[PDB]
C-alpha cells in the first residue's frame, strides 16, 4: 500500500470508464438498449420515441461522466500544482517551511 | 452508426461539442500538469562518470546504465508496483523523458546544489 | 399396467448441506478471466437439500412440488435412475412431460399420460419391465436424443421452466465418496432447451427395480429448490466457471 | 479547422476537428446465409445479432454450448459461426479522432493530419504511437516542442516536420 | 417502499451506485481532512502541573 | 407517471451530488490550507508574510 495514491487515481478513472460503458446496456425505459433492434423492430413514428429515450439516458450518463472527470481533473490539477511547488522548493532549494 | 439517431441528436444542439471541448481541456491540462511538475529546467545536467561524492552513494536514485529504460532502481520498482467512441490519448511526455527530467534534476541538485535552480 | 409396491420400510427423508453445488451457466456467452453478476433462479449456498435413498428396504419415489426450479443431485452407480415426470395433475386431464433413458435410447415426450400411482422401471437378472403410464392420448411433442447418463458417478441436473422454455442443465462428475455429497465446485453446462409451453407444478423421478419379489439398487438423490438471487461468477482464462459467490448468503460474500 | 474554430484565421497548434469512422464495406449474414469474409470491416449478422466489425480468426477455445463472447464491459467481442463450427473475434471498426496540425494562417496554409490510434496501413505518411500522421516529414533531428503531437512526438514548421 | 418504482428504476442502470460512491468518497474525504489538519503529532504532550 | 417522478427525483439527486462534490473540493482546499497553517505557524515559526 505504499503507492496507494496513484493506484486510487488509476482505479477511479478505470471504474468511471467501465461504468460509462455499462450505461450503454441500460434501456432507460425503452423496449431495448440496442438501437439496431429498435430500427429493425419498429416503424419510425415509435422508433423516434425509443431513440429519444435512449438518447436522453445516454446523454445524462455522458454528462455525469464528464462532470465527474472535471471534478477529478480539478483535484489532480491542485495536486500537480502542489507537486510543482514541492519540486521548486524542496528539490531546487532548501525550504524553511515546517513539514 | 445509426443515422436516424444522429439526426435526432442534432435536435438537442451543441451538447456533444461541449462534452468534447471539456474532455479536450482535461486532456491538455494533464500534459500541462506534467510539464509544470517535471520540466522545471531547460538544461539536461549529467553526473560525472566518477561517483566521488565524499562517501555519499546515489546509485539507488541515479539512472541504471544496464537497464534499457534508463531508470533508477527506485523508479523501476515504482513502475513495477503500479498495475464505442472511447479513445485513450497518449501523454506528451513518455516515461523515458520524465525519467530523463528527473535525472537532470538529480544531476543538478547533486553537482550544483541549489544554484542551477536560480541561474547557471 | 400398474403395480403397488407394498414391501417398503417407513423412514423419514433426510436433509443435508448443498455446499457450493447447484451452479450453472446463466447464458450461452463465453467469458474469459472476468467476474459477472447475474440475477437468475439459483440454488443458495449451504442450503438444506432433501436427501432420498434407494437401498435394501428403502424405495423412495415421492411426488414433489416443482416450485420455481429444481436442482437434482444423483450419487449413482449401475444406472438406477432413468428419467423424470413433470406436470400439474399427472393424469390425462392436463398435459405432462416425460423424460426417459431406457437401455437403448433417450426419449422426450409431451403427452397426456395416465400415470401410475407407483411408476417404475425394471431390470431382470436385462431390462424387461416398463410401468410408467397406462395410456397416452394427445401427444404434442416428441424428441429423441443422445444418451444423457460405493457410488461412482455424480449426476447434477437443474430444471427451469421460464417463458414456456424448459431448460435442462447437466454435469457429470467422477466421484469416489461413499455416502453424502462431495464438497467442491462444478458448473452445470446447459444440456437441453426444450420448447414445451406448458404448466409444471409437480414432478416425480423414475427408479428401476431389480428382479430375482423386487430389489432396489443402491442409489441416492437430492432435491433442492431454486430462488431468484444474484451470483457473482468467476471465469478463468479458459472460459470455465471455477468459483461463484452467493451475494445473499453471508456479509463477506455480500 | 476553420469551420471547427469558427474563424477564418487559425493560430499555430493542433486542433481536433473530426472523427475517421471507417465505413463498412460489405454485409455478411450467417445462419445455421451468404459467404463469410475476414479481415474487413463489414456489417455482420450472426443468428440475429447484428453489428459492424472486422471478423478475424480467434484463439479462444469455446465450450460446445457457448455461442457469443463478451469482454469486461459486456460488449460482444467473440462469436461462433453457425455454418462452420469456428470461433471469430470481432474487432471494432477503426475509429479515432482527426486532428489538424497547422502553423498560423499568416505564416502558411500547409496542414498535417493526425489520425489518433489508427494504423497507417489501413487509412509523407509516418506511424507514431499517438496515431498515423500524414503530411509531415519525419526527421531524425531533435528540436524543442513547437506543436505537441503526443508520445514524445512534436511538429514544427521550417514544410511541416515531425 | 414501492416495488414497481424500484423495478422501473432498475432500467436506468447504475446511477444509484455512482451517487452512493460519490457520497462515500466525500464522507471519507472529510475524515481524511480532519486527520490531516489535527493529527500531525503521534505523542500526546501534557503541560506541567 | 412513475417514470416522470423517477427522472425528476434522479435529476434532483444528481444535482445535489454535483454541488456536494464541488463544495467537497472547496472544503478540501480549505482543509489543505489549514493543515499547511498548522504545520508552518504552530509547529514552527514562519517567515512567510501574512
Ligand atoms: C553504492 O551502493 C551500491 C548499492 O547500494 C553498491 O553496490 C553494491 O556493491 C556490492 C559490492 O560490490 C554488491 O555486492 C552489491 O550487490 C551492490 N548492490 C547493487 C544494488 O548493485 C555500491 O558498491 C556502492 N558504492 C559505490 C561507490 O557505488
Ligand atoms: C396403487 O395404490 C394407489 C393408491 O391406493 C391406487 O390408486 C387408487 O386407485 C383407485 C382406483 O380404483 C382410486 O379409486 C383411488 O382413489 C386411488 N387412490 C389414490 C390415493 O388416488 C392404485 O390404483 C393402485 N394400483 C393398482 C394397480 O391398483
Ligand atoms: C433441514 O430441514 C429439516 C426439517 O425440514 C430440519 O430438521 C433440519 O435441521 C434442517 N437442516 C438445516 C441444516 O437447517
Ligand atoms: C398452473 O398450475 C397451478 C396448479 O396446478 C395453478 O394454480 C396455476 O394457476 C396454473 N397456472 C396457469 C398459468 O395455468
Ligand atoms: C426404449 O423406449 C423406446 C420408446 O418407446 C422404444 O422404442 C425402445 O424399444 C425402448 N427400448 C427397449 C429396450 O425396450
Ligand atoms: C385429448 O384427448 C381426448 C381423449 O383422447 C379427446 O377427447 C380430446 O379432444 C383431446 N384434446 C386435444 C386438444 O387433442
Ligand atoms: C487453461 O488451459 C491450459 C491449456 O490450454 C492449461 O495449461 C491451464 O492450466 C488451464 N487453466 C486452468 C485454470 O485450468
Amino acid at each position: 500500500s505504499a503507492l496507494g495514491k496513484l493506484q486510487d487515481v488509476v482505479n477511479q478513472n478505470a471504474q468511471a470508464l467501465n461504468t460509462l460503458v455499462k450505461q450503454l446496456s441500460s434501456n432507460f425505459g425503452a423496449i431495448s438498449s440496442v438501437l439496431n433492434d429498435i430500427l429493425s423492430r419498429l416503424d419510425p413514428p415509435e422508433a423516434e420515441v425509443q431513440i429519444d429515450r435512449l438518447i436522453t439516458g445516454r446523454l445524462q450518463s455522458l454528462q455525469t461522466y464528464v462532470t465527474q472527470q472535471l471534478i477529478r481533473a480539478a483535484e489532480i490539477r491542485a495536486s500537480a500544482n502542489l507537486a510543482a511547488t514541492k519540486m521548486s522548493e524542496c528539490v531546487l532549494g532548501q525550504s524553511k517551511r515546517v513539514d | 452508426d445509426s443515422t436516424e439517431c444522429s439526426n435526432l441528436l442534432l435536435q438537442y444542439g451543441s451538447f456533444c461539442t461541449q462534452l468534447n471541448r471539456a474532455l479536450t481541456g482535461i486532456a491538455v491540462e494533464q500534459d500541462k500538469n506534467t510539464q509544470e511538475v517535471f520540466a522545471q529546467v531547460k538544461q539536461i545536467y549529467k553526473t560525472p562518470p566518477i561517483k566521488d561524492f565524499g562517501g555519499f552513494n546515489f546509485s539507488q536514485i541515479l539512472p541504471d546504465p544496464s537497464k534499457p529504460s534508463k531508470r533508477s532502481p527506485i523508479e523501476d520498482l515504482l513502475f513495477n508496483k503500479v498495475t464505442n467512441g472511447l479513445t485513450v490519448l497518449p501523454p506528451l511526455l513518455t516515461d523515458e523523458m520524465i525519467a530523463q527530467y528527473t535525472s537532470a534534476l538529480l544531476a543538478g541538485t547533486i553537482t550544483s546544489g541549489w544554484t542551477f535552480g536560480a541561474g547557471p | 399396467q400398474c403395480v403397488n409396491l407394498t414391501t417398503r420400510t417407513q423412514l423419514p427423508p433426510a436433509y443435508t448441506n448443498s455446499f457450493t453445488r447447484g451452479v450453472y451457466y446463466p447464458d450461452k456467452v463465453f467469458r474469459s478471466s472476468v467476474l459477472h453478476s447475474t440475477q437468475d433462479l439459483f440454488l443458495p449456498f449451504f442450503s438444506n437439500v432433501t436427501w432420498f435413498h434407494a437401498i435394501h428396504k428403502r424405495f423412495d419415489n415421492p411426488v414433489l412440488p416443482f416450485n420455481d426450479g429444481v436442482y437434482f443431485a444423483s450419487t449413482e452407480k449401475s444406472n438406477i435412475i432413468r428419467g423424470w415426470i413433470f406436470g400439474t395433475t399427472l393424469d390425462s386431464k392436463t398435459q405432462s412431460l416425460l423424460i426417459v433413458n431406457n437401455a437403448t435410447n433417450v426419449v422426450i415426450k409431451v403427452c397426456e399420460f395416465q400415470f401410475c400411482n407407483d411408476p417404475f422401471l425394471g431390470v431382470y437378472y436385462m431390462e424387461s419391465e416398463f410401468r410408467v403410464y397406462s395410456s397416452a392420448n394427445n401427444c404434442t411433442f416428441e424428441y429423441v436424443s443422445q444418451p444423457f447418463l460405493n457410488f461412482k458417478n455424480l449426476r447434477e441436473f437443474v430444471f427451469k421452466n421460464i417463458d414456456g422454455y424448459f431448460k435442462i442443465y447437466s454435469k457429470h462428475t467422477p466421484i469416489n465418496l461413499v455416502r453424502d455429497l462431495p464438497q467442491g465446485f462444478s458448473a452445470l453446462e446447459p444440456l437441453v432447451d426444450l420448447p414445451i409451453g406448458i404448466n409444471i407444478t409437480r414432478f416425480q423421478t423414475l427408479l428401476a427395480l431389480h428382479r430375482s419379489g423386487w430389489t432396489a439398487g443402491a442409489a441416492a438423490y437430492y432435491v433442492g429448490y431454486l430462488q431468484p438471487r444474484t451470483f457473482l461468477l468467476k471465469y478463468n482464462e479458459n472460459g470455465t466457471i471455477t468459483d461463484a459467490v452467493d451475494c445473499a448468503l453471508d456479509p463477506l460474500s455480500e | 479547422t476553420k469551420c471547427t474554430l469558427k474563424s477564418f484565421t487559425v493560430e499555430k497548434g493542433i486542433y481536433q476537428t473530426s472523427n475517421f469512422r471507417v465505413q463498412p464495406t460489405e454485409s455478411i449474414v450467417r445462419f445455421p446465409s451468404t459467404n463469410l469474409v475476414k479481415n474487413k470491416c463489414v456489417n455482420f449478422n450472426f443468428n440475429g445479432l447484428t453489428g459492424t466489425g472486422v471478423l478475424t480468426e480467434s484463439n479462444k477455445k469455446f465450450l460446445p454450448f457457448q455461442q457469443f463472447g463478451r469482454d469486461i464491459a459486456d460488449t460482444t467481442d467473440a462469436v461462433r459461426d453457425p455454418q462452420t463450427l469456428e470461433i471469430l473475434d470481432i474487432t471494432p471498426c477503426s475509429f479515432g479522432g482527426v486532428s489538424v496540425i497547422t502553423p498560423g494562417t499568416n505564416t502558411s496554409n500547409q496542414v498535417a493530419v493526425l489520425y489518433q490510434g489508427v494504423n497507417c496501413t489501413e487509412v509523407n505518411v509516418f506511424q507514431t504511437r499517438a496515431g498515423c500522421l500524414i503530411g509531415a516529414e519525419h526527421v531524425n533531428n531533435s528540436y524543442e516542442c513547437d506543436i505537441p503531437i503526443g508520445a514524445g512526438i512534436c511538429a514544427s514548421y521550417q514544410s511541416i516536420i515531425a
